[PDB]
């Protein structure tokens, strides 16, 4: 598995272990997983990149140990 | 020793570092693929299962490459990559940076028309200047970035690695930058309160938004949506350095040989685009050298130069 880091505006980091092959949609549910915020309510943005369910972190270049940053949806 | 390619290595280096060009069959993932032609130009080695090959494993039918870099500077496992900066040369050409003016190596080639180069110092100084004037560009698609320098068209910067030449602290603040401006971009607000920080997607219709979240998330404060006080009832380039600064259009005053004998057989041989590793086609000879260093073909020149810009 890959380390990232979800981190909130605010300035938090939750680490995630994730699999490189894991579609966002399962990073959002790890994320719930740990923080309780339902998946439908995250925005995941990596270097100013809304990024979709269905692709990979690997679709969006992210290195191991890297951000992404975590935004609500209320 | 010539070095083609470049890294960032945010492992023990933390810096730009040149890098090491390795190959495997995407089949069983050996370093045993015979390329049919070896790589040309960038695409060429980004862009998955581009190229052909045979592979030399027993009973393997692989014939697609696939291209990883290491950082150069110390052993690494192979499956310790580095994040190849693509728009990153060595300055074989002189040419001058577009800034500066001084000719300095590494340099970066913007992709613009004009092919703008900037020493990789100034090109450090552009970003941290445009960063902290929230002058980087937020593009929908290729995410938080910057052009060209000059201001050329169709340039922003596509592989957004190449900010790792922030430095670490500053490449987070960029990261940051780009989050606020992705969630301004997608219709949200910024919380107002200093040193809070958050940005959320508001209700749709509701002049209030409060900063929601738990567990640090949110800060609880109520705005405007439209003034952003607190939520209230009622009315609220050089131009002769440009044009030398140019990697293909100010390099014309030095003559581009393009064929050069087999050292073996001495039968003339065309070089393909940007490969350095050169092919004899004479049936009886095949010798295979560096275009670079004249010598017979092996993993080092692979690894460092097996092509250049
Ligand atoms: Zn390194
Ligand atoms: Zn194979
Ligand atoms: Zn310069
Ligand atoms: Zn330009
Ligand atoms: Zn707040
Ligand atoms: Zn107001
Ligand atoms: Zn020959
Ligand atoms: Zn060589």
């Amino acid at each position: 598995s890959m380390l990232i880091k979800v981190k909130t505006l605010t300035g938090k980091e939750i680490e995630i272990d994730i699999e490189p092959t894991d579609k966002v949609e399962r990073i959002k549910e790890r994320v719930e997983e740990k923080e309780g915020i339902p998946p439908q309510q995250q925005r995941l943005i990596y270097s100013g990149k809304q990024m979709n369910d269905e692709k990979t972190a690997a679709d969006y270049k992210i290195l191991g140990g890297s951000v992404l940053h975590l935004v609500l949806a209320l | 020793i010539y070095n083609s390619f470049y890294v960032y290595c945010k492992g023990p280096c933390q810096r730009v570092q040149p890098g090491k060009l390795r190959v495997q069959c995407s089949t069983c993932r050996q370093a045993t693929l015979t390329l049919t032609q070896g790589p040309s130009c960038w695409d060429d080695v980004l862009i998955p299962n581009r190229m052909s090959g045979e592979c030399q494993s027993p009973h393997c039918p692989g014939t697609s490459a696939e291209f990883f870099f290491n950082c150069g500077a110390h052993p690494t496992s192979d499956k310790e990559t580095s994040v190849a900066l693509h728009l990153i040369a060595t300055n074989s050409r002189n040419i001058t940076c577009i800034t500066c003016t001084d000719v300095r190596s590494p340099v970066l080639v913007f992709q613009c028309n004009s092919r703008h180069v900037i020493c990789l110092d100034c090109f450090h100084l552009y970003c941290v200047t445009r960063l902290n004037d929230r002058q980087f560009v937020h593009d929908p698609q290729l995410g938080y970035s910057l052009p060209c320098v000059a201001g050329c068209p169709n340039s922003l910067i596509k592989e957004l690695h190449h900010f790792r030449i922030l430095g670490e602290e500053q490449y987070n603040r960029y990261q940051q930058y780009g989050a606020e401006e992705c969630v301004l971009q997608m219709g949200g607000v910024l919380c107002p309160r200093p040193g809070c920080g958050a940005g959320l997607l508001p209700e749709p219709d509701q002049r209030k938004v409060t900063c929601e979240g738990g567990n640090g998330l949110g800060c609880g404060f109520a705005f405007c949506r439209e003034c952003k006080e607190a939520y209230h009832e009622g009315e609220c380039v050089d131009e002769r350095a440009a044009e030398q600064a140019r990697w293909e259009a100010a390099s014309k005053e030095t003559i581009k040989k393009t064929t050069k004998p087999c050292p073996r057989c001495h039968v003339p041989v065309e070089k393909n685009g940007g490969c350095m590793h050169m092919k004899c086609p004479q049936p009886q000879c095949r010798l295979e050298w560096c275009w670079n260093c004249g010598c017979e073909w092996n993993r080092v020149c692979m690894g460092d130069h097996w092509f250049d810009v």
